[PDB]
């Protein structure tokens, strides 16, 4: 906004903003017992099995 | 009584060393479908279940030790 005092005039301005993303990583470990993995493939035998 | 023998049809043919990867060239690129245990990154879902990963657990490494059979005097090896 210009005005009538002795101040210098104002040229038009321009601004440029540089923004970037950030990487993040997430991870958890599950253990599974070897017999639990195996007897999912073992055959049905008896009503206790 | 052959049901007992049908058990040994299951267990012996189920427990073998994995055979050699040999596919004739006239079949084509079917051999790439016969490579499953080298695949080591299985896909996951929102709610994964065993039925989604029962194929994932099926590939397991090949581990079989070699035993030793010793016939010992009962005096040297303490019985318990």
């Amino acid at each position: 906004i210009a005005h009538g005092d002795g101040r210098r005039p104002n040229k038009q301005r321009q601004y440029i903003v540089m923004k970037a993303c950030n990487k993040h990583h997430i991870g958890a470990e599950i253990e599974l017992a070897a017999a639990d993995i195996e007897l999912l493939f073992a055959e049905k035998e008896t009503p206790l099995d | 009584q052959a049901e007992n023998a049908a058990r040994l049809g299951r267990q012996v043919l189920g427990l073998l060393p994995p055979p050699t990867h040999r596919v004739s060239l006239t079949r084509g690129p079917e051999f790439a479908r016969g490579v499953r245990d080298l695949l080591s990154k299985y896909a996951a879902s929102t709610r994964p279940t065993v039925g989604s990963l029962h194929e994932a657990l099926r590939q397991a490494p090949f581990r079989q030790p070699t035993y030793g059979d010793f016939l010992v005097y009962s005096q040297t090896f303490s019985p318990q």
